[PDB]
């Protein structure tokens, strides 16, 4: 609630901007570094004090004439160092180590573009890719070899952009513009038997080549929370969050309200709906929100620039008291909102090439 | 207004409750999230994280772009030189999909649909408080106007009480169950028959009330009888029960349980007299007292027919020359067209014989194995008695549609070592699935392709072009999305249904096509099913890219297929 | 070959349906799966094989058949299985002797 817009930046690109993520894998007293990435610029910058945010280390793409959709950190145990994937319009997997100047792990093998990076809670190795060809194929970055790909023949007859680990990466949570809500569990025994033997494979031991699992099953679907095209949804812990083209803001848990999550059957069809916030003038989809590192502070932002910030307090939809915050200058297109690790810092992104810093009067 | 406030009340205990329900379970997730998210950022404690570093400047690379990132604000522009990314090829764009190989067959608006009945129990409670202002109060508010006289029609919509529910209603346990029921006979085989699908003789066909009604009759004296004293206490060992056996051509204590009793029922219809092969198949009962117990059956139920028939037909006057000018006579009527293929289907004649009203007939089909005519259906497809093989032009299999049966051409080894891969026969590796090794690689003309690993001759087995039943409306309509898409995952199989290749498929669904390609493509007809076999028209060596013709307009054939990547030579 | 004679999903797609239907007891109903997998296993399409499927199939899961106390379900399969026709008088006997 407490926030106002303290730094303000604008890429000279001009191009329209896309994902933008903080280090949350840091320590007390690392650098305050976030990234973002545009067309084909790849870039980060640090927070600093009175507002300062001081420019790091940028790349291009000037090979690939494509546009880049997601990115997310990444952390090599070995090494200690910090990485960071993106991808795009053609769906190619850039991995880049500040470090070592460059990226050396390249992977391909989906189909259009990739429109979701993000990696496993627990192990940095894993990261589970959504791309236009409906296709949620895992990649084991530290063995580079595919892992169980889950979806497939039953999985959506449309494309799939959202997806979320939760908090101890027990389920995975997606759902794309086929409005249909489908989960699946990592717990399942089967694949960890796969990741076991994903971690310590080798190609050049036998000439058996690895043989990843295909998954047609979630443990849960429905259908009945939007009639307009869900763009964005989040593990609320026990509870899943969505956003939608229709302005409205709604977290649901599957079935009643005394039914778990880890309980439930793949055949179960009921829904317990129980989020109310909701949002105007952002009727367009392709957006996406951000949460803060500790589950408590949930801000929004608008097509016109608006923000639209809650909290996870007592404070609950049986009201929805709002605090819309809403900088004049920044109103052309909110692409990407990112929280930092903290309730102090955040990082907003317009379309218009333009970033914009607004900071918690705490 | 308290009446209204009510009712508005009496919804809303439901309401705060679940609101009260929201609150305690927000707290739960909270701690949840606390718990969580606290043993998370432990590791994040351990793990020590490098500091960033900043860009440094290249000699070699001096010639790289540099970018001026603007500083909205008062803070001075900052400019850092750019590096290129990584080349990496391309993968032509598909889509997820799985394989197979045999067929297979196949918003958002309002909330709650209706007025709640929960309401109605709420307006029963107006009901149970219960002179006449009261029935008016209740008829005040509501839709249905509980007064006194209406109260009537209300008790009667309460007289539901519990819908029955989706289970079975007679009490048909498991015949394994304890609590297995006196189930009759045919109630028992009901669910295997509703279930059962000959077709592929398997339950629940998924590629397939489209089932045989099994009410047939058949011989059942084919049985040795054989008797003999080998059971202590049987239908032997006792002159005037076994003397008595032959009448129908009191037991001991032991008593029967209701499941016992219900496949009792179930054998009985089976051999009608092989009392000894009960005692074999249920050991708890020995023949004596199941013998006497189908005396007691016997003297209970009505006893089985037991009819046999030998038909009027014993030989000859069925020249299959006949059958080719029965072919002729339904060739000459309708098939001249040769353009309105309908798919098999499985014609039912209890009591009439094969007459023009056979809707194989009318559907200009042969009649099959499966169809409820009798084994004298003068439409049944021959054979394939070809001495060779069945491949060639001479048999009339090859020449028709049928491929050739397993039952059928005995001299070409059909039926002969099945599961053996080699076979003289050409035309009955659809029926064992036998196809070639494709291969997938980026087809040189136009995206993905499929490759062939070794040489393969012409008029032979490739891989089966299988895929998704579907009928033409959804076609179109899924079709108008390819089309929107420019995909044609869609194959004519006949006439009455179409075949989707872009969800579910397999390997060769990749395959470009060519104006004259080494490929072609012709729909075959086999056990019932219609399916679509694809052969290589001239001799092919290693390696070589398969292509077969799509069959489209030529307006459509630049509108989809325009490249076909050769010239002539001259 | 990346290609067998049943591909996996199918397995688990078609056992899903296996327990969509109501009014057949589980104890029915896993009758219904074990039978129809195995057919699949190995795709047979003639009367000749079912003959001698049954057989090969009564070896392979006989003591399987007796953990999951279906062995008396199965007999009345094997009973419809006579009325389909597809069966003969002695494979019945077999049955019972692999099975005990
Ligand atoms: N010879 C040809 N020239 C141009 N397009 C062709 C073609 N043969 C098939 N196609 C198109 O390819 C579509 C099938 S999808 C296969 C396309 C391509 N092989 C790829 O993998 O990317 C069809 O809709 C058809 O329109």
């Amino acid at each position: 609630y407490s926030f106002k817009c303290v730094n303000s930046l604008k890429e000279d690109h001009n191009q329209p901007l896309f994902g933008v993520q903080f280090n949350w894998h840091s320590k007390e007293g690392d650098p305050l570094v976030f990234a973002t990435v545009g067309s084909n610029r790849v870039t980060l910058y640090e927070c600093h004090s009175q507002g300062e945010i001081r420019l790091l280390q940028s790349y291009v793409d000037a090979d690939a004439d494509e546009n880049f959709y997601t990115c997310a950190w990444t952390y090599d145990s070995n090494t200690s160092h910090p990485l960071l994937a993106v991808a795009g319009s053609r769906g190619i997997i850039r991995i880049i180590n500040p470090i070592t100047m460059q990226c050396i792990k390249h992977y391909v093998g989906h189909g259009n573009a990739i429109n979701e990076l993000k990696f496993h809670p627990r192990d940095p190795n894993l990261l589970l890719s959504v791309s236009k060809d409906h296709a949620l194929r895992l990649w084991n970055i530290q063995t580079d070899t595919l892992v169980a790909i889950f979806g497939g023949v039953e999985g959506h007859r449309d494309e799939v952009l959202s997806a979320d680990y939760d908090l101890l990466g027990e389920k995975i949570m997606s759902c794309g513009m086929d409005h249909s809500l489908k989960l699946w569990r990592i717990n399942s025994k089967r694949m960890m038997n796969a990741i076991k033997e994903s971690y310590d494979y080798n190609p050049n031991k036998t000439n058996r080549p690895f043989i990843s699992q295909k998954i047609h099953f979630p443990d849960f679907s429905t259908r009945d929370i939007h009639r307009n095209y869900v763009d964005c949804v989040r593990w609320l812990g026990d509870l899943i969050l969505s956003k939608s083209c229709e302005n409205a803001i709604v977290c649901w848990k599957p079935g009643k309200m005394e039914d778990d999550i880890d309980k439930i059957k793949p055949s179960e069809s009921n829904v317990t709906i129980l989020g109310r916030f909701d949002y105007s003038q952002c009727d367009i989809w392709y957006m996406r929100f951000s949460m803060d590192f500790w589950q408590k502070m949930l801000a929004l932002g608008n097509q016109v620039g608006k923000l639209y910030v809650w909290d996870l307090e007592v404070e609950d939809p049986h009201k929805a008291k709002c605090t819309t915050l809403t900088h004049h200058k920044c109103g052309a297109a909110i692409r990407q909102t990112s929280f930092s690790r903290d309730s102090s810092i955040l990082i907003a992104v317009c379309d218009d090439a333009s970033i914009w810093r607004w900071d918690r009067l705490r | 207004k308290r009446v209204k406030s009510e009712y508005m009340r009496l919804r809303q205990l439901k309401r705060f409750r679940r609101a009260d329900e929201v609150k305690s379970m927000f707290s739960s997730n909270r701690q949840k999230i606390l718990e969580r998210t606290e043993i998370l950022n432990q590791e994040w404690k351990q793990r020590r994280i490098q500091p960033v570093h900043i860009l440094t400047s290249v000699s070699s690379l001096r010639g790289t772009r540099e970018c001026s990132v603007t500083s909205d604000l008062d803070f001075p522009t900052q400019v850092i030189p750019l590096k290129t990314l990584n080349a990496v090829a391309s993968v032509p764009i598909m889509y997820s999909w799985s394989p197979l190989q045999q067929n297979f067959m196949v918003h958002g608006d309002r909330e709650c649909g209706f007025i709640n009945d929960e309401i109605f129990v709420e307006l029963v409670n107006a009901l149970g408080q219960y002179s006449d202002k009261i029935f008016e109060a209740i008829s005040s508010m509501f839709p249905d106007k509980g007064t006194a006289e209406e109260l009537k029609e209300k008790y009667k919509e309460l007289t539901e009480q519990q819908l029955p529910g989706a289970l079975p209603p007679e009490c048909t346990p498991n015949i394994d169950g304890p609590n297995a029921k006196s189930v009759q006979r045919e109630q028992s085989l009901h669910s295997f028959h509703t279930l059962f699908c000959r077709r592929c003789f398997k339950y629940d066909c998924f590629l397939h009330f489209h089932a045989t009604p099994n009410t047939y009759k058949r011989k059942n004296t084919e049985t040795a009888l054989d008797n003999k004293p080998c059971g202590p206490q049987c239908y032997q060992h006792l002159e005037g029960a076994k003397e008595f056996a032959a009448a129908l051509t009191p037991p001991e204590n032991v008593e029967w349980s209701g499941a016992e009793a219900s496949m009792f029922r179930v054998l009985i219809g089976t051999y009608y007299d092989n009392f000894c092969a009960i005692a074999r198949l249920i050991g708890t009962k020995t023949c004596r007292q199941v013998y006497e117990f189908r005396v007691k059956e016997s003297s209970i139920i009505a006893p089985a027919p037991a009819e046999d028939v030998d038909t009027p037909p014993r030989k000859k006057k069925r020249k299959h020359r006949l059958w080719a000018a029965h072919c002729r006579k339904i060739q000459l009527k309708k098939d001249g067209s040769s353009n309105h293929v309908y798919n098999y289907q499985p014609c039912d004649h209890p009591r009439q014989p094969c007459d023009s009203s056979c809707p194989c007939v009318i559907a200009q089909n042969f009649c099959e194995k499966f169809c409820q005519c009798s084994s004298e259906c003068q439409n049944r497809f021959p054979g394939c008695r070809c001495k060779a093989q069945c491949n060639t032009k001479q048999c009339p299999c090859y020449l028709a549609v049928r491929e050739c049966d397993p039952d059928l051409c005995l001299t070409c080894g059909a039926a002969d070592h099945w599961d053996s891969k080699n076979v003289s026969c050409k035309n009955c590796s659809i029926q064992r699935g036998s196809k070639k090794h494709l291969l997938l690689a980026p087809s040189d003309v136009a995206g993905w392709g499929i490759f062939i690993k070794d040489p393969v001759q012409k008029n032979e087995f490739i891989s089966e072009y299988c895929g998704e039943i579907i009928s033409q409306d959804e076609a179109d309509r899924r079709g108008k999305v390819y089309d929107k898409y420019m995909c044609s995952f869609l194959f004519n199989l006949n006439n009455d249904f179409v075949v989707d290749a872009t969800r579910k498929g397999n390997k060769i669904r990749f395959a470009n096509h060519s104006v004259n390609p080494n490929c072609y493509a012709k729909v075959m007809m086999v056990n019932g099913d219609h399916r679509i076999g694809i052969f290589a028209k001239r001799a092919i060596q290693t390696g070589e890219e398969l292509f077969f013709d799509y069959r489209y307009s030529q307006a459509d054939a630049l509108k989809y297929v325009g490249i076909e990547r050769e010239m002539e030579i001259p | 070959s990346e290609d067998e004679k049943d591909p996996e999903w199918l397995r688990e797609k078609t056992i899903t349906q296996i327990e969509e239907f109501s009014d057949v007891n589980e104890g029915e109903k896993e009758v219904m799966k074990l039978w129809n997998l195995h057919v699949m296993k190995h795709g047979f399409i003639a009367d000749n094989q079912m003959n001698h499927a049954c057989m090969l199939f009564v070896e392979n899961y006989g003591q399987k058949i007796i953990k999951k106390n279906l062995c008396r379900n199965f007999m009345l399969h094997l009973v419809s299985m006579h009325d389909f026709n597809l069966i003969s008088i002695m494979s019945i006997d077999k049955a019972v002797t692999k099975l005990r």
